[PDB]
Formats: C-alpha cells, sequence, structure tokens
C-alpha cells in the first residue's frame, strides 16, 4: 500500500475539499467522528482505503490532507463544520489577508512568508507514510491563492519530492461564477509556472458544470454547493480506483502512463454520466449502452469543446454500479459506428475499462438521485485545447493595453513575466496542433 | 474486439479493448526568486516614502 | 434587438445578408472583434469556432459548418469518398479519382491507367487535361502543392446551337436543424466556343469558369443559362425535363454527400449552432448521366439570384433562430 | 477586516454622520450602540466598521476632524451622535475659512498629528486593518485641504493600506464660495496620487436630481444629503454583509481600476425618492436595471454615453429573481455592448443582497469607472481657469504661503487625468 496526500489550496479547492471528503467518508463508511466500524484492524493496517485515511490508536480514521488559504473565512467553517472531529488543527492553515484576487501577491508577497509553514505540516503528513506515491492539489486558476500560492508550492514539492507524483484538479473559470476580472491573468501566470511541475491535470470549467447543474438538476441558479457537489462525483470517480480493490490506476504513476504519452499535454477531458435530478419523480434507469454513449456528448463534459475536431492520446472508462465488460464492449462496438472517434496514429485506437460493482454514492439530502450504474470517461482528447484559446484570447485583449498590469508589478513582479508566460501558452496551442491535425 | 488483461476482483474488474492498432528548478534558484521580487517591492516603498519626504 | 459581425469583407453573398439584415431595423452591426454577438458571418480561414457559444445570455450562430473542409477540399473530397461506407469506391457519380503528393496512391492510379491503355478505350485525365500519364505527374511536380487526378468526362452532353460544353452549379443551404434546402433556381455555366474533342491543349471550351470564357455573351447572358431555358431545351431537343433527367441525380447526390458527413459536423447538441451555403458543381455526360465535380464551401451566387437566395438565407437560416416582431427551397427530407 | 473612517470638514461630517445613521439602523444598532434586530446576518461582518465593547456594545471605528466646533457639535447633539467615541472627537478653534491653503500648510497642519494618534489608537485594535475610508468636500478648507493632508498622512505611515474616499464634487448650482475651482483643483491632484479609490459625488448631480427629477423646487443639503446616504448605504453593502461574493477595499482596487490614476469612480442609484415621500409600488428587476444605468440616476453630471465604461459593480438589495436580475444586466450588456470596452472581458459583475435599505422593498446600487467621468473634472478646470487666467483670488492663498506654480501644477495633472481618460474612449 502507498499514501495520497491531498493538498486543498484556495477557496475552491477547500470547498471542493469540503465536499469530496464527505463524500469518501460516505462511501468507506467513515462516520464524522473519524470512526469506521467496518475497519477491524484497529490503529492500523495496510488497505485500499488507507490510501486516504491513516488510523490513530484511538480507532479514528483521518484524511491524509492539508488545508491552507491566505484567509481564515472558509477554512473556518471546517474548523466548526460537521466534519470538525475528522481533521487535526496542523491540517488546517489560514493566513490573515488573501491575495485579493492577485497572482503576484499570492505567488510571491504573501506566498513567502507562509511556504515554509505548509510545506512542513504537509512534512509531518510524509512522514507517518511507509511508500508515499504523490500529492492530489486542489485549486482555481482564477484565485489569487489559489493560482498564486499553488504555483509556489508546486515548485517546492518537485524540490522536496523530486520522486513523487503530483496530479492537479483545477477549476477553470467562468464568468457565470467569476470572482475578479483578471482571471484570465492568474490563469495563464499559474499554468505556466505549474506546467513542467505536474503530471496530470483535471481541468473543470464552471461554466460546464454550471450548466449541467441548471440542465439536469433543474437549478435556475447553482450555488458553489451545487457546483461542487457534482464535481466531487467526478472527483470520487477518478480516484476510486486509488482507494478500492482494483488493477486498473492503482497508483499515481499509472495516471501519466494511460492519460498521458506526451509530458506537456497532460490535461484529459473528463465526461460523466447520467446526472440526474433527486426530486425527479419519474426516471427510467438508463443503461450501460445510453451512459457510455453520453460520455461523447460534449453537454456532459466538464470543459465544453468538440472531440470530432480533435484527436485521442488515450481513454479510459470508468463504470460504478451495475456493470459487465459484456455490456461495455457491446456498447463500444455500437458507439464506434456511430461517432466520429480518431485516435492519433502512434496510438492504439482503445479503450481501458475499470469497473467497480459498488453504484455511485450520493449525499443525502443532495441533488443528485441514485442510480444503477454510472460511468466517467477519462480521454485526453486535443480538443481540450479550445480552452486555452479561449482563454489566451481574453488574456491578448487585456495585456495589449496593459491593463491591471500596474497590479501585479507592484508586488514584486516583472512585466516580462506576463508575456513569457504568454509565450509558454503559444507553444502549448502549437504543441496541441500538431498533435491534433 | 480484442479483450486483453482481464482482471476480476470482488470490488469489480478491469480490462482493457482494442478496435485498431497503431500506425526542474532548484531551491536556490526559487529562493533568488522570491527574494529579488521583495528588493523590487522595496525599491518601489521607498521611492514612495522619498516622494513622500519631499 | 439582435446583434451581428462581419469578418469576411470579400463575401459577395453575406455582404447582401448583413445588408437585409440591418434593414429590418431589428438587427445591429458591432465591431469585428465584439464578443457579445447573436450572429457570426466568420471568415474563410483559422475561423475561431472554439471561442463560439461561450457568453452567458447569447444564443450564438455562425454561417460555416466545422469540418465542412473535408468536402469541400478536393484531396479531402475524395478520401472522404472512398473511406466512407455510406459513399464508398462503388458510388457511380463520381469519377474515379486518386491523391497524388510531388516527390499518397501514385502506384494505384497507374495500375488504372495500364487497363485504359491494355484495353484502347478512353484514357484522359485532369488535374491540365491530358492522355499521357507522364505528362501530368510532371506538371504536379512542377507546381508545388498537392493535387488530384482524376478521370476525363470524354463525352460530355453538348448544347446545341454550338456543340458546347457546360457545368450546373447548384446552391445549398444546411441550416441548424441539419435541414437540406436546395435551392430552386441554379445555373448552367457554359462554354462559348464549341467543344473540341481532339486537342486537350485549347483550355476555353473544356475549362467551363466565369472567370476563363470572360464568343462570351453569343447565346445566353453572360454564358449562364437558366433553369427555364435549359428545361426548355430539353423538351425540345431530347423530350424531357429538367426534373426527371438531371435533377433527382443532383438531389441525390447532394443529399448523399450531407448524410454521409452529418455526425461530424452536426451542431445538434452543441454550445454553438451552425448553418452554411454551399455550391454543387455537377457534369452532364451525353447518356443525361450526373457527376459530382466538386463543392464550394464559400460560394459566390448569380447577379440575377442574389436577392432572392440572400433573403431565403435569412428566412430559414437565420431568422429561425432569431424569430422577428412559396418557398424557393426544395426539402431534401431524409 | 477592519476598516477605520474618517470624516473632514462640515460636508464630511454631515454626509459621514448620515452615513453611520443610516447603516445602525441596517445593522439593527441603535443610538445607544445597542443591537436589536433579528436577522443574524446583520451581526456577521459588523466588525468591519465597528468596534465592539464589553456587554455587547458597537462602537463606529470613526474619526470625527474640523477646524471649527460647529459642525461637530451639532453631530454629538444630532440622532446617533452619542453612538461615536467621545475620544474620536478631534477639533480645532480657528476654522479654514474655505481655503485649502488653510488647511493643507497652516491650520490643519496644526491640528493633523492630534488626529493620527487617533488613527494609530484605532489601527492597533483592528485585527487586520484592510485601509481607510475618507468622507469630504473639495470645494471647502478644512475637508478639501485638511483631508488631502491626512490621506498624504496615513499614506505615509500606512504604505501598504488602501485609501478610500467619498469626494463631494463643487458646483455652482450649489455654491458657498467662488474658490470652490481653486480648492477642488488642488485637491484632485492629491487624490489622484494617494488614493486607490474615489466616489465622485458631485453636487451639480445631486441637484438637477433633486430639482428635474424629484421635483423639488428649492432642494436643501438635507435633501441633497438622503441620496448621498442610499449611495454611501448602497456602495457599502457587500462590504457590510456576507454573500455568494465578500467584498473588501483591495480587491475592490484590483478589479475596478485598470490603471492606476483612473480610479474616479461614477456612483448610481435606483429608485431615485425624496425623503419623507414613501414609495407603494416597488420596482421591477427590468424597471432597476434600466433607471441605475439611466444618466437621470448618476450622482456625478457625466453623461456616460459620452464615454465608455471600463469596469461596472452592481449590486441589486431585496429579495428578488436572482435569475431574472443576471438576464437584465446580461440583456443590458449584449443590448448595448457598443459603450463597454472590448478589450477587459467581462467587466460588469453582479451581486445580491437579500436585506433591502430603510423605505424600500428592493433597490440597486451602481458603481461605474466610466470614461465620461473626464466631463466633471473638466467642467472644474473651466471654471478653475477662468479665474486662474486673472489670478483672481488668488490672494487668499499666497497670504498663506502658496505660489501660483503650485496652482498651475495642479491645473496641469488635472488636464493629464482628463487626457488619459479621453486615450481609453478611443481605443
Ligand atoms: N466550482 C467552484 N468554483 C469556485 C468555488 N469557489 C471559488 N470558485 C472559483 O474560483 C475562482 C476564484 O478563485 P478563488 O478560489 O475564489 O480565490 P482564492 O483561491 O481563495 O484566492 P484569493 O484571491 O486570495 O481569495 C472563481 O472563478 C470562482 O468561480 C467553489 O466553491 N466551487
Ligand atoms: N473530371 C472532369 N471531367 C470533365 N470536366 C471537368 C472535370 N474536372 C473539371 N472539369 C471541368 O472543370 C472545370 C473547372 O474546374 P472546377 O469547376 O472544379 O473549378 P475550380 O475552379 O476547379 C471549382 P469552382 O470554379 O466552382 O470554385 C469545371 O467547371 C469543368 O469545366
Ligand atoms: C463593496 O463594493 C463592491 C466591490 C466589488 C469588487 C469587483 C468589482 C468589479 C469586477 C469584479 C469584482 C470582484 O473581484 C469582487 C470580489 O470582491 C470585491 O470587492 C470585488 O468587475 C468589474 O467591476 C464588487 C461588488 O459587487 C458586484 C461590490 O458591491
Ligand atoms: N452634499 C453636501 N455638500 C456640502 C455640504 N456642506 C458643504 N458642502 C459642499 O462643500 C463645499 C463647502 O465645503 P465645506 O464642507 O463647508 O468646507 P469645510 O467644512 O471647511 O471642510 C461647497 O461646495 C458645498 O457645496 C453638505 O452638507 N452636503
Ligand atoms: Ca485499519
Ligand atoms: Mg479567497
Ligand atoms: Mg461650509
Amino acid at each position: 500500500m502507498r499514501e495520497c496526500i491531498s493538498i486543498h489550496v484556495g477557496q475552491a479547492g477547500v470547498q471542493i475539499g469540503n465536499a469530496c471528503w464527505e463524500l469518501y467518508c460516505l462511501e468507506h463508511g467513515i462516520q464524522p467522528d473519524g470512526q469506521m466500524p467496518s475497519d477491524k484492524t484497529i490503529g492500523g493496517g495496510d488497505d485500499s482505503f488507507n490510501t486516504f485515511f491513516s488510523e490513530t490508536g484511538a480507532g479514528k480514521h483521518v484524511p491524509r490532507a492539508v488545508f491552507v488559504d491566505l484567509e481564515p473565512t472558509v477554512i473556518d467553517e471546517v474548523r466548526t463544520g460537521t466534519y470538525r472531529q475528522l481533521f487535526h488543527p496542523e491540517q488546517l492553515i489560514t493566513g490573515k489577508e488573501d491575495a485579493a484576487n492577485n497572482y503576484a501577491r499570492g505567488h510571491y508577497t504573501i506566498g513567502k512568508e507562509i511556504i515554509d509553514l505548509v510545506l512542513d505540516r504537509i512534512r509531518k503528513l510524509a512522514d507517518q507514510c511507509t511508500g508515499l506515491q504523490g500529492f492530489l492539489v486542489f485549486h482555481s486558476f482564477g484565485g489569487g491563492t489559489g493560482s498564486g500560492f499553488t504555483s509556489l508550492l508546486m515548485e517546492r514539492l518537485s524540490v522536496d519530492y523530486g520522486k513523487k507524483s503530483k496530479l492537479e484538479f483545477s477549476i477553470y473559470p467562468a464568468p457565470q461564477v467569476s470572482t475578479a476580472v483578471v482571471e484570465p491573468y492568474n490563469s495563464i501566470l499559474t499554468t505556466h509556472t505549474t506546467l513542467e511541475h505536474s503530471d496530470c491535470a483535471f481541468m473543470v470549467d464552471n461554466e460546464a458544470i454550471y450548466d449541467i447543474c441548471r440542465r439536469n438538476l433543474d437549478i435556475e441558479r447553482p450555488t458553489y454547493t451545487n457546483l461542487n457537489r457534482l464535481i466531487s462525483q467526478i472527483v470520487s470517480s477518478i480516484t476510486a480506483s486509488l482507494r478500492f480493490d482494483g488493477a486498473l490506476n492503482v497508483d499515481l504513476t499509472e495516471f501519466q502512463t494511460n492519460l498521458v504519452p506526451y509530458p506537456r499535454i497532460h490535461f484529459p477531458l473528463a465526461t460523466y454520466a447520467p446526472v440526474i435530478s433527486a426530486e425527479k419523480a419519474y426516471h427510467e434507469q438508463l443503461s450501460v449502452a445510453e451512459i457510455t454513449n453520453a460520455c461523447f456528448e460534449p453537454a456532459n463534459q466538464m470543459v465544453k469543446c468538440d472531440p470530432r475536431h480533435g484527436k485521442y492520446m488515450a481513454c479510459c472508462l470508468l463504470y460504478r454500479g451495475d456493470v459487465v465488460p459484456k455490456d461495455v464492449n457491446a456498447a463500444i462496438a455500437t458507439i464506434k459506428t456511430k461517432r466520429s472517434i480518431q485516435f492519433v496514429d502512434w496510438c492504439p485506437t482503445g479503450f481501458k475499462v475499470g469497473i467497480n460493482y459498488q453504484p455511485p454514492t450520493v449525499v443525502p439530502g443532495g441533488d443528485l438521485a441514485k442510480v444503477q450504474r454510472a460511468v466517467c470517461m477519462l480521454s485526453n482528447t486535443t480538443a481540450i485545447a479550445e480552452a486555452w484559446a479561449r482563454l489566451d484570447h481574453k488574456f491578448d485583449l487585456m495585456y495589449a493595453k496593459r491593463a491591471f498590469v500596474h497590479w501585479y508589478v507592484g508586488e514584486g513582479m516583472e512585466e516580462g513575466e506576463f508575456s513569457e508566460a504568454r509565450e509558454d501558452m503559444a507553444a502549448l496551442e502549437k504543441d496541441y496542433e500538431e498533435v491534433g491535425v | 474486439m480484442e479483450v486483453i488483461e482481464l482482471n476480476k476482483c470482488t470490488s469489480g474488474q478491469s480490462f482493457e479493448v482494442i478496435l485498431k492498432p497503431p500506425s526542474d528548478p532548484s531551491l536556490e534558484e526559487i529562493q533568488k526568486k522570491l527574494e529579488a521580487a521583495e528588493e523590487r517591492r522595496k525599491y518601489q516603498e521607498a521611492e514612495l516614502l522619498k516622494h513622500l519626504a519631499e | 434587438m439582435y446583434t451581428f459581425v462581419v469578418r469576411d469583407e470579400n463575401s459577395s453573398v453575406y455582404a447582401e445578408v448583413s445588408r437585409l439584415l440591418l434593414a429590418t431595423g431589428q438587427w445591429k452591426r458591432l465591431r469585428k472583434d465584439n464578443p457579445r454577438f447573436n450572429l457570426m458571418l466568420g471568415e474563410r480561414n483559422r475561423l475561431p469556432f472554439g471561442r463560439l457559444g461561450h457568453e452567458p445570455g447569447l444564443v450564438q450562430l455562425v454561417n460555416y459548418y466545422r469540418g465542412a473542409d473535408k468536402l469541400c477540399r478536393k484531396a479531402s473530397l475524395v478520401k472522404l469518398i472512398k473511406t466512407s461506407p455510406e459513399l464508398s469506391e462503388s458510388c457511380t457519380w463520381f469519377p474515379e479519382s486518386y491523391v497524388i503528393y510531388p516527390t499518397d496512391e501514385r502506384e494505384v492510379f497507374l495500375a488504372a491507367y495500364n487497363r485504359r491503355r491494355e484495353g484502347r478505350e478512353g484514357n484522359v485525365w485532369i488535374a491540365l487535361i491530358s492522355s499521357e500519364a507522364s505528362e501530368l505527374l510532371d506538371f504536379i511536380d512542377e507546381q508545388g502543392q498537392v493535387h488530384v487526378i482524376q478521370k476525363y468526362l470524354e463525352k460530355p452532353l453538348l448544347l446545341e446551337p454550338g456543340h458546347r460544353k457546360f457545368d450546373i452549379r447548384s446552391w445549398v443551404l444546411v441550416d441548424h436543424l441539419y435541414n437540406i434546402y436546395l435551392y430552386r433556381e441554379g445555373v448552367l455555366r457554359t462554354s462559348s466556343e464549341p467543344y473540341n474533342s481532339a486537342n486537350f491543349q485549347d483550355k476555353t471550351c473544356h475549362l467551363t469558369n466565369h472567370c476563363i470564357q470572360k464568343n462570351y455573351g453569343r447565346y445566353e447572358e453572360g454564358n449562364e443559362m437558366f433553369f427555364e431555358e435549359f428545361n426548355q431545351y430539353l423538351m425540345d431537343a431530347l423530350n424531357t425535363t429538367l426534373e426527371n433527367s438531371i435533377l433527382l441525380q443532383i438531389k441525390h447526390i447532394i443529399r448523399s454527400c450531407l448524410m454521409c458527413i452529418e455526425p461530424a459536423i452536426s451542431t445538434k447538441h452543441l454550445h454553438y449552432q451552425s448553418f452554411q451555403l454551399f455550391g454543387f458543381d455537377f457534369m452532364v455526360d451525353e447518356e443525361l448521366k450526373v457527376w459530382l465535380i466538386e463543392v464550394n464551401g464559400a460560394p459566390a451566387c448569380a447577379q440575377k439570384l442574389y436577392a432572392e437566395l440572400c433573403q431565403g438565407i435569412v428566412d430559414v437560416a437565420i431568422s429561425s433562430v432569431f424569430p422577428l416582431a412559396t418557398s424557393i427551397f426544395i426539402k431534401l427530407h431524409h | 477586516r477592519e476598516i477605520v473612517h474618517i470624516q473632514a470638514g462640515q460636508c464630511g461630517n454631515q454626509i459621514g454622520a448620515k452615513f453611520w445613521e443610516v447603516i445602525s439602523d441596517e445593522h439593527g444598532i441603535d443610538p445607544t450602540g445597542s443591537y436589536h434586530g433579528d436577522s443574524d446576518l446583520q451581526l456577521e461582518r459588523i466588525n468591519v466598521y465597528y468596534n465592539e465593547a464589553t456587554g455587547n456594545k458597537y462602537v463606529p471605528r470613526a474619526i470625527l476632524v474640523d477646524l471649527e466646533p460647529g459642525t461637530m457639535d451639532s453631530v454629538r447633539s444630532g440622532p446617533f451622535g452619542q453612538i461615536f467615541r467621545p475620544d474620536n472627537f478631534v477639533f480645532g478653534q480657528s476654522g479654514a475659512g474655505n481655503n485649502w491653503a488653510k488647511g493643507h500648510y497652516t491650520e490643519g497642519a496644526e491640528l493633523v498629528d492630534s488626529v493620527l494618534d487617533v488613527v494609530r489608537k484605532e489601527s492597533e485594535s483592528c485585527d487586520c486593518l484592510q485601509g481607510f475610508q475618507l468622507t469630504h468636500s473639495l470645494g471647502g478648507g478644512t475637508g478639501s485641504g485638511m483631508g488631502t493632508l491626512l490621506i498624504s498622512k496615513i499614506r505615509e505611515e500606512y504604505p501598504d493600506r488602501i485609501m478610500n474616499t467619498f469626494s463631494v464634487m463643487p458646483s455652482p448650482k450649489v455654491s458657498d464660495t467662488v474658490v470652490e475651482p481653486y480648492n477642488a483643483t488642488l485637491s484632485v491632484h492629491q487624490l489622484v496620487e494617494n488614493t486607490d479609490e474615489t466616489y465622485c459625488i458631485d453636487n451639480e448631480a445631486l441637484y438637477d436630481i433633486c430639482f428635474r427629477t424629484l421635483k423639488l423646487t428649492t432642494p436643501t443639503y438635507g435633501d441633497l444629503n438622503h441620496l448621498v446616504s442610499a449611495t454611501m448605504s448602497g456602495v457599502t453593502t457587500c462590504l457590510r454583509f456576507p454573500g455568494q461574493l465578500n467584498a473588501d477595499l483591495r480587491k475592490l482596487a484590483v478589479n475596478m481600476v485598470p490603471f492606476p490614476r483612473l480610479h474616479f469612480f461614477m456612483p448610481g442609484f435606483a429608485p431615485l425618492t425624496s425623503r419623507g415621500s414613501q414609495q407603494y409600488r416597488a420596482l421591477t428587476v427590468p424597471e432597476l436595471t434600466q433607471q441605475m444605468f439611466d444618466s437621470k440616476n448618476m450622482m456625478a453630471a457625466c453623461d456616460p454615453r459620452h464615454g465608455r465604461y471600463l469596469t461596472v459593480a452592481a449590486i441589486f438589495r431585496g429579495r428578488m429573481s436572482m435569475k431574472e436580475v443576471d438576464e437584465q444586466m446580461l440583456n443590458v450588456q449584449n443590448k448595448n455592448s457598443s459603450y463597454f470596452v472590448e478589450w477587459i472581458p467581462n467587466n460588469v459583475k453582479t451581486a445580491v443582497c437579500d436585506i433591502p435599505p430603510r423605505g424600500l422593498k428592493m433597490s440597486a446600487t451602481f458603481i461605474g469607472n466610466s470614461t465620461a467621468i473626464q466631463e466633471l473634472f473638466k467642467r472644474i478646470s473651466e471654471q478653475f481657469t477662468a479665474m486662474f487666467r486673472r489670478k483672481a483670488f488668488l490672494h487668499w492663498y499666497t497670504g498663506e504661503g502658496m505660489d501660483e506654480m503650485e496652482f498651475t501644477e495642479a491645473e496641469s495633472n488635472m488636464n493629464d487625468l482628463v487626457s488619459e481618460y479621453q486615450q481609453y474612449q478611443d481605443a
């Protein structure tokens, strides 16, 4: 058994972390006080769920996770939340003042006065690991903390944990739920600095999650709660292989192996189905073929784009519930003859499939209905680059006039880093082009 | 068509299906970047307090 | 009050469309780089489809289908027909063609060139037009770009009086629901100089482009015969109609080509929607058998038909999505 | 994140006292300083403006300043006069006689250190001071002269704290003296340099609204302040209450100010109402949106169609369909996209608060960084030049040690500020 440490940075990271670890507890039958009855190895053990939970002699199961935010507001609700007993104080780090939606303020200014503390609190978890795999880092692109401090952290982890992998769960900015006009700056800036320090990053466009919550859950105005409880289901699907018995994606290295042939291009597109409303009176349960066919519908993707006009480098299907290989292969065969699925010439056209007979757990009183079978497709398609194009365009519009640049320069950053980051993004868009067309 | 690497267990099972075959900076440098930016902040604040002194 | 933008100034068709829209007093034109638009009359190259459908509170529409270049490029059209079971190699309305790269399927082309020579039948091809394979391969490598070799229809239908060659242009509109609308008015781009069977060097009676011809304007105005006259000629000279002898095949080829690529370009469940005007070029042999020549993704219209067609586009492609405060199209059902 | 309030001069103290009167009611605080509300939404972020004492007494973190005791005595005998910490009353006796030089160089310099001692005392109590907000006029002597002096000295001692200001602009329509253009031009020169955020509260606008819209035949300073306290309550809403987004004075500056000097905002409000006269009909969301963007609702006498919006922040107060708010706000931008700069994507952000202001079921406050604001400064510049070309009334200033060159510099910098706003109107 090898351990995984989850790091939640900024508001988005923390609040999503709350959604995930809440869901994790329900899936593993762990109670808010950290007690797990089904665990007969009291005080320890090397089970699959121990990848995410360490154990105390008192029989408490605590998340191998750290929460960090340059503002105490959000994490303070974790300290007093329902799962307050779950974490211990040393896991919840808070600053005095936030990065004010400023990458440079979160990275250079305030980042410098707390980075050593965080790494120390992280080192305290790593010391409790027998064989640390790596880290799962949850954050946002738009936030000053989520963008600024994350990149700095990712840089140091590559120094202190050179042999360890590092996966990302990043929130791509969307105007429907924006918190700043300069989020495009923070997004480009953090991507550039983090790119070489990330092995596999799962982007989630809030725009995509927002419309899914409106279209399928009939929520007129999705709250962060509505967005997070849905994202947590996706994260759960991706991390289930690390928390349960299986042979597919059993460790972090296998993510890069199965989804990331080219290092820089490490942004797999996620597609989840089905999303059904809890207060939907009458629902006809969907079949393996129906849910699998929905994995190729752009309306179900974590990022809105068109895989048809791109090329696949890899593709994983992660089922949960009543599913058997026979029905899966039958579904794939049908879909292949109906949809456009082009793989790059230097990759085999196929699908790595993972099934967990336990259907997807739902938060009691949540917005999601229980289903008999669900699926999450992780496809590394060059079509995701449309998101970079969108973002880089918004970046170019503002930077041409050097708007808002003075706020960053005032924090000790150089105006050159803007162009340096944008150039790296220009190279990234090209790498996607060469592979895609 | 071709199903391979079938691995079954109690929790579930996994496999692979093929339809068609194919055809870092150091700690020194980091501390240097953070301190360099801190100097620029100090210089800016000094110019301000010098301007305010006038 | 809807809004739109223009990013293709050279578009004679949509220059008229933008004019008609403003004339309704319910459409407001914006600058090129204004993202807050309902409609986009995009450019021909590097159209940013990636930035469409990401504006909250805006239903966005564009006058182009992403991936439709696979049908509107000669090298792509051949590949599309040969690799698509729906069309297949056995399809009878497309001339025998091959893709050739300069120094690919060159070896395959010569295998068929032998049957024509070792059969003593018609063996003339086109990229220039020649009966010698060596003269053609030497021409492609001397140009630079990728060219397509295609069987030349040595026995074309010839208009009388004149003994003239011609090609038919059909304007098709595909809306956001992928309804295929054939414009009832087509046009014959005719040659004024009589077709010469022996001398292929003279490319003025072999090629029927409106630019090359411009005996221009001897028989009809501007080397353009419309359907009413051509229909009358067929009745008088061949005892048949345009509908029967030709138009059925045209409606079949058009319906076939677009149904083929529908799953690859359809914007049914997308975040943005697409429509597009196409220009199909057809060729008719002496046995009244229609052949597909090529498809134009950015077609121009005939002067007489601009007013009616452009108005038509607004009605079924634009106003259908953005309604305001008998039909000139033939719906090819499927 | 505590905010330290300062109010200087006659105008500054009268709008400042009215401000605390209004929001105290919104937070359920009585003149005694005791809480008597019904919602916990009132106390969740009340620390931003109020200090807490034993027995759960809430004291404004405000500092009252003036060079004459006249106006401050009226405050202390006013409705919520007793709520203010009596030690925060710092005043002189000589006044400033509507002279910028007196407030900035001679009379005010003699009192400024006393004020900064109170500022320091409050600041040291703050868990994490985010900045200061100042209320004052620019046409007078104290609030205009000494106010800008305080700002300069506050920046010196707290250079990494935000400086916000509610600056009342002078107008001949509502004039005390003829030297108001001088005092204003001198003050704007300071505000361009030493503030991150300035709400331009133009008296010309406040008069036109009372006269034209509210049909008040002869408006008073009381009528003008009903509009000010309504605007001040509105813009500070997302600072005082918890919500989807929670605002602070720094995040405010970052997203509203694309360039450091261009930080002069146009406040707006809807529905426009006069004192006493209650309205029975609540406005529909489409009406709140249309009105708040209308020039007739702007607190700065500027035609927004004569310029382009760099950034916009809107706050809707009351119980309403936040979906409908979203649609209407998006409808405005989509209908009039020409008046929003294209080189700042998504420069309009909206927020909603459940608690409405007193006397209204729902309202909408507007904050716009428009290039049309140049019309305001160009107006002051013309009135300035008309006298300065003859050196009229300049002896009041030169008698206090000032030189003509200092006027020429202030004039030049404001004309620059105008041209800068003009630069991005044609981008
Ligand atoms: N899906 C989702 N997105 C969120 C959530 N919270 C914030 N965001 C997004 O995060 C982006 C801004 O980053 P934040 O996380 O809010 O800011 P931060 O990381 O705390 O950094 P600071 O500026 O220092 O506060 C916005 O675009 C939001 O849409 C959340 O709970 N769920
Ligand atoms: N394989 C063939 N057999 C007989 N004629 C052919 C032919 N290929 C091309 N042509 C003749 O080709 C002339 C010019 O080529 P084509 O029509 O494809 O124009 P481009 O100029 O090639 C397309 P367009 O001008 O419509 O944009 C055709 O209009 C017709 O005169
Ligand atoms: C107390 O005053 C307020 C301040 C803010 C600002 C603000 C202003 C913008 C913008 C984004 C943001 C965003 O980054 C906010 C986060 O928190 C803030 O302070 C910020 O785009 C153009 O104009 C917003 C308010 O409501 C909408 C408000 O009422
Ligand atoms: N809105 C408003 N403006 C005022 C008020 N009192 C004075 N003013 C304006 O401020 C200017 C006079 O400045 P004043 O405040 O009297 O100077 P000070 O007291 O010495 O700082 C004039 O242009 C007035 O229009 C007031 O109560 N409300
Ligand atoms: Ca155990
Ligand atoms: Mg934050
Ligand atoms: Mg006065």
